[PDB]
């Protein structure tokens, strides 16, 4: 027995140069004599540049290297659900073996333009601001971008939790995070029961750079396996910035020519290849969908850096989180002005569509008037009314942590606000008004909630006015 | 006979070695076709474009697809010409990739069909034609303040989500309706979702079979993303030069063309220019934009959508595309939020066709007065913001009153806006536009409320809505 | 023959050639022991750490001491193991250098004592502890806004001369005397004067019987500054693993680790990264930080001072460190120069323990309200500076009036600060701090002068100061 064999020239910083291996393919998986794996990224005239997927302290000059003639694959199946796995697929939670059968190539073509169908059905996050102003549909790609400690992880956790009813699978990919943080996230998901339909892929900071580079592709392969069977998947990438940092490290250590900010020339190619694989398959292909929620971290709000611009240009919409809003009591800190969603309107039930249009104008008027508050006060009745409406709107679009809201209750509270029923409530009590209104709706207005949940449309405005008036007649103001 | 040999593979960049004296020329197309020999090999069907001559019989090439599976020592067949794409009446109704291979699943192009090279020199100074004639489009703002020129270049600028793609779709529909010519759409850096939506919209509207579509989707390599635009341009140039028609080019986004250029240059190893762009940005842009001109046999007009990163107009891509255009159009997030589509900024939008001797004295007077009143309203707003409008003089209050009407009348409802609102669209002639704006300014509609003017079409519809509201 | 020869000497980097097939693996240690052959030489006793394999039987190493006197052709000895640090009950009460030799002039260490290698893999996912519980320190800002977590990682960011070391000394004075477990101090790139002072202070307090000190320092070469932290970390790991005791791990200026790495990276043949840092900045830092954790066998809580170069918080070294901490504090020169110590930034500082379930509903509400008022005061500052306090509405008057007093009350008198001032320090319980801040937010103390709140403990001391001065 014999195979194609090379010999190491150089070892260092997780890169191994090999001499020989005449017939190796580009990207082929390659293993050393120590038993650790590698990947051939550089195919030079007299040598091959190999990226090492494991601990390289055992590799020395002169060790022979062996081909495998295989491309990297990951295990896929229903068994992974509830587990925490390596980017290579091995379990890390210690709960034992993972008994899957099928495997998928890590690099595969995205669905074609002919195979897709237009995005037309919603993804309920349970965040009122997102579901009202920046809608997300199945098959969409939404960027969530902000500085550190703005709530990006919390938004993803809430979105994953809220999918308890909808028959949709969640995948959380942790890139460059600390293992203690990943364990805390796993326990938080377990508490609320999201692990029954979630797969967690983790690539900590202590692992070699190629694993951090490959983790999103393992996540999206596991997603595509379910997508092609007709299911629906929600994939979350936690730091594409950290992934790009790892890829820059590899590119520099392989001595490839650098671009701006020392980034490799094909970082946009990498990210586009990763993100263009979310889609909404046509009913010919089964009707499945896969939506992606990439994260990008910015330094002190610079959205004009290379990676932020690359990711912003690719995705269908962006959600902006800001510390100025976060610490002013406005949390979640979505800047409703900067945030966009191109798919929006086809990802919103008709009841929410009827109210969000007025909500947008109500917010915009207040945002325009706010810039001049320092000079002119009590300018006219129009500005007074606009300011009061905007303040109550801001108070409505505010909710606490790990408390998602069903779409019917969201649309009812938004309708109540936008029709003027809150214009006689002090701005400090709107939160408690919302809580008591939710309790009252649960207790008595079950017919309206059922009508919304069944026909995706608002109830008749006579009955809804009756219900709101009946609640207001008993609400107590302090 | 000679065949190349793959020497280096460094991602989307490949080196090929040939025999002495039989090297390919720059920009020639090379084909790699390799049925797998054994289980440790993968089939390859790939094409490359020559970029540099490295000496020692070596050629530096850039790939037009994924390079995974390549093995050092494969055989390369030189085709002896640049990339060539089918042209003619065959291309109509079809959807192609960068290489001219159809992707619509409707069939393959016959091998006897004529094909033209992607790369060719621009038309000479001798053969240009320079007469100005206006391109009517049925949009109030365009036909009033920034008229288009048949045979010229038009640029659309704005941030994300403002309406550039929908505006291009509306232009396609309106022009293919009211002129019935031939058009070509080039999706440089196309999003797959948007491409599918556009294709099904074309099928629904029936505009297809009068247009050709080329798509460079984002997950393709930068070589393909850069050559898609030239593929569209040569397909349009066939209809101009050969058949003597008049053609419209619709380019998805030029910012992505420049991004792909910079990425290609960085891969090839050149030193970055200002803010990391390629040194040859101006030359590549000029090579693309010079071939879109009008000559005796026909004219080519092109409408190009531009993305402005973070509202910065000093970025090299917009700053270098500003040199070539005949008309401009700035789309605003601020006007988009107020419910005013197509969200065109009436003050930033400029054109060189807005001259008294070209469009007419009355049109020029009306547009000038509209611009003056709008700018006057803009200035007064900040004075109002600190001092109440009850303090303002009577004439300026009249200016504000009329400016509200003018601003809300500039808005329109579109054909393709049905999928967003349900309200059917409209088409407005230029004479109707100028007369409607001569009124209002005259004072004929001061008693009507401002909310009756939004998304209306012809002026009579304002009165119809006002009657429907009892006012 | 398992011997080598010196080939190149370039600053702190030495290249060594070995006989074929007998190279030392990466991270092993080499020893150079030379006695002067003649009067044109100096005696040398130096150790090296293998870092790269260059091929051609050449190994590139890093020196742990000054390389003056090295001659080409010197013989190098291979030990076959990484740097081994003496560990166990032996290290309590002792002071070490990078190599694990005692530098306290109190006798050597027996040569058969157990010692572990510096380099080891990090703990795995299945072993980490996840319970979050609060550690009280007696500092008002820390206990209120950014509570410290027992068993977690805590970082103190700051610039030059802002209070970063004094804060660590205060935390030692408040916590280390009542820990019961073991405290390990590892000084990376710090002042030898500070090391001496801390050693004498801990000896006088008598806590020296349960602490180990490793002292690499500003004077030493980048190899020592790069490995001293790991030398301390292996002792901490042993105390965590083989005995299960609670461990305090004080690290001063962990930034010097990455700085020394950046110093050496240029001479190792690596291409520079974005800001001149090494390309391997993130993975090298991760392989160190990820070992500083708590498992089921034992708990380790660590406190790391982090220097911020040129006060740029966006520098890559601080920016990458943020993801490795549970609770962080940012010190600001802007606050420092206002006479407000400990100059903690009340908005940038965060903690994972600030949740209503952990700290309590009242504490959570009060902290969030304080943050809100401080944010509003920050917002109003520009118009205050431009057109004065005059134009503020009655709401903003109250906002500013409360916010200034709150910001001053966040200051405190430290026990270690008594060597700079006449005021003895204070220790403030969390319940008292919550009560005082709630009372200030409640409007009780709206009449006291602002300067009454500076550098005091409980809110009663504020009234006592306002009675000592004025009324
Ligand atoms: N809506 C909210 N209400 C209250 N607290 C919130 C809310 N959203 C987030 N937080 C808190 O804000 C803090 C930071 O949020 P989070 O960690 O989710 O943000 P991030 O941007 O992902 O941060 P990191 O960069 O540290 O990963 C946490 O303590 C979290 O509990
Ligand atoms: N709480 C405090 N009370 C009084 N003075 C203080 C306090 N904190 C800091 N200072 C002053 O600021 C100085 C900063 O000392 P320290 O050594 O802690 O700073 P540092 O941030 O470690 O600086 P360096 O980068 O020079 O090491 C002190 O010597 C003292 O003069
Ligand atoms: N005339 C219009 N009427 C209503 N909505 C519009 C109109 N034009 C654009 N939009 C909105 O813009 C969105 C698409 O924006 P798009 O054309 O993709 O902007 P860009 O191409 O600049 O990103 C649609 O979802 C739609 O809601
Ligand atoms: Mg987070
Ligand atoms: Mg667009
Ligand atoms: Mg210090």
């Amino acid at each position: 027995q014999v195979s194609d064999v090379g010999t190491v020239i150089q070892v260092g910083d997780g890169i191994a140069r090999a001499h020989g291996l005449d017939n190796v393919m580009s990207g082929e998986l390659v293993e050393f004599a120590n038993g650790v794996m590698g990947m051939a990224l550089n195919l030079e005239e007299n040598n091959v540049g190999i990226v090492i997927l494991g601990p390289y302290t055992g590799i020395k000059e002169g060790d022979e290297v062996r081909r495998t003639g295989r491309i990297m694959e990951v295990p896929v199946g229903e068994a992974l659900i509830g587990r925490v796995v390596n980017p290579l697929g091995q379990p890390v939670d210690g709960l034992g073996p993972v008994e899957t059968t099928e495997t998928r190539p890590i690099e595969s073509p995205a669905p074609g333009v002919m195979d897709r169908r237009s995005v037309h059905e919603p993804l309920q996050t349970g965040i009122k601001a997102i579901d009202a102003l920046v809608p997300i549909g199945r098959g969409q790609r939404e960027l969530i971008i902000g500085d550190r400690q703005t709530g990006k992880t919390s938004v993803a956790i809430d979105t994953i939790i809220n999918q308890k009813d909808q028959n949709m699978i969640s995948i959380y990919v942790a890139i460059g995070q600390k293992e203690s943080t990943v364990r805390t996230v796993v326990e938080t998901l377990r508490k609320h029961g999201a692990l029954d339909y979630t797969i967690v892929v983790t690539a900590s900071a202590s692992q070699p750079a190629p694993l951090l580079f490959l983790a999103p592709y393992a996540g999206v392969a596991m997603g595509e396996y379910f997508m092609y069977k007709g299911k629906h998947v929600l994939v979350v990438y936690d730091d594409l910035s950290k992934q790009a940092a790892a890829y820059r490290e590899l590119s520099l250590l392989l001595r490839r020519p650098p671009g701006r900010e020392a980034y490799p020339g094909d970082i946009f190619y990498l990210h586009s290849r990763l993100l263009e694989r979310a889609a909404k398959l046509s009913d010919a292909k089964g009707g499945g969908s896969l939506t992606a929620l990439p994260f990008v971290e910015t330094q002190a709000g610079d959205i004009s850096a290379y990676i932020p611009t690359n990711v912003i240009s690719i995705t269908d919409g962006q959600i902006f989180l800001q510390s100025d809003l976060f610490f002013s009591g406005v949390r979640p800190a979505i800047n409703a002005g900067l945030s966009v969603s191109r798919v929006g309107g086809a990802a919103q039930i008709k009841a929410m569509k009827k109210v969000a249009g007025t909500l947008r104008l109500d917010l915009a008027a207040y945002r325009e008037l706010e810039a001049f508050a320092q000079f002119g006060s009590d300018l006219d009745k129009a500005t007074q009314a606009k300011l009061a409406r905007g303040a109550r709107t801001v108070e409505v679009l505010k909710q606490d942590l790990h408390q998602p809201i069903p779409v019917e209750k969201q649309v009812l509270i938004i309708y109540a606000l936008t029709r003027g029923f809150l214009d006689d409530i002090p701005v400090e009590d709107v939160r408690r008004f919302e809580k008591e209104f939710y309790l009252f709706l649960d207790q008595n207005g079950q017919h309206l909630l059922e009508h919304i949940r069944t026909t995706k449309d608002l109830p008749n405005e006579d009955d809804l006015n009756k219900a709101i008036e009946a609640f207001k007649k008993t609400f107590v103001v302090s | 006979m000679t065949r190349g040999r793959v020497i280096q593979v460094m991602g989307p960049v490949v080196d090929v070695k040939f025999e002495n004296g039989h090297l390919p020329a720059i920009y020639n197309a090379l084909k790699i076709q390799h049925k797998a020999r054994n289980e440790n090999e993968v089939d390859i069907d790939l094409t490359l474009e020559v970029a540099l001559h490295l000496g020692d019989d070596t050629v530096r090439t850039i790939a037009m697809a994924s390079t995974d599976g390549l093995i050092r020592g494969m055989e390369v067949i030189d085709t002896g010409a640049p990339i060539s794409v089918p042209v003619g009446e065959v291309t109509l109704g079809r959807v192609f990739n960068v290489l001219g291979e159809p992707i619509d699943l409707e069939g393959d192009i016959p091998a006897d069909a004529r094909r033209d090279p992607i790369h060719r020199p621009a038309p000479k100074f001798e053969e240009l034609a320079t007469e100005v004639e206006i391109l009517e489009t049925g949009i109030k703002v365009v036909d009033l303040l920034a008229p288009y020129i048949k045979g010229g270049k038009i640029g659309l600028f704005g941030g994300a989500g403002v309406g550039k793609t929908v505006l291009i779709q509306e232009l396609i529909h309106n022009i293919a309706q009211e002129h019935g010519g031939i058009s070509v759409f080039a999706g440089v850096g196309e999003r797959t979702r948007e491409g599918n939506d556009l294709y099904h919209e074309m099928k629904d509207s029936g505009v297809i079979s009068k247009t050709a579509m080329v798509f460079g989707q984002m997950n393709e390599p930068p070589g393909a993303r850069m050559r898609v635009a030239l593929t569209g341009l040569t397909m349009a140039e066939y209809f101009r030069d050969e058949q003597g028609q008049d053609v419209l080019l619709f380019i998805d986004n030029i910012f992505r063309f420049t991004q792909a250029g910079s990425e290609v240059s960085a891969l090839l190893g050149r030193m970055p220019s200002a803010v990391g762009y390629q040194p040859t940005l101006a030359t590549e842009m000029g090579q693309l934009q010079e071939r879109i001109t009008s000559t005796a046999k026909g004219s080519i007009t092109s409408i190009q959508a531009i993305y402005v990163p973070a509202d910065d107009y000093t970025d090299p891509a917009p700053a270098t595309t500003f040199s070539h255009l005949d008309a401009t159009t700035n789309l605003e997030r601020k006007l988009a939020e107020m419910g005013i589509y197509p969200a065109v900024d009436p003050l930033a939008s400029t054109s060189r066709a807005l001259a008294p001797e070209i469009v007419g004295e009355e049109h020029y007077q009306v547009a000038r007065k509209v611009q003056q009143t709008l700018q006057r309203y803009k200035e007064l707003q900040d004075i109002i913001a600190i001092l109440g409008m009850d303090e303002l003089s009577d004439e300026d209050k009249l200016v504000v009153h009329r400016a509200r009407r003018i601003q809300f009348f500039l808005s329109q409802n579109f054909h393709v806006a049905e999928q967003f609102t349900g309200q059917p669209g409209s088409y407005v002639p230029v004479k109707e536009t100028v007369r409607g704006f001569k009124e209002i300014l005259e004072g004929k509609y001061d008693h009507l409320p401002e909310d009756a003017f939004r998304l209306v079409g012809r002026i009579e519809e304002v009165v119809e809505k006002a009657k429907a509201m009892g006012v």
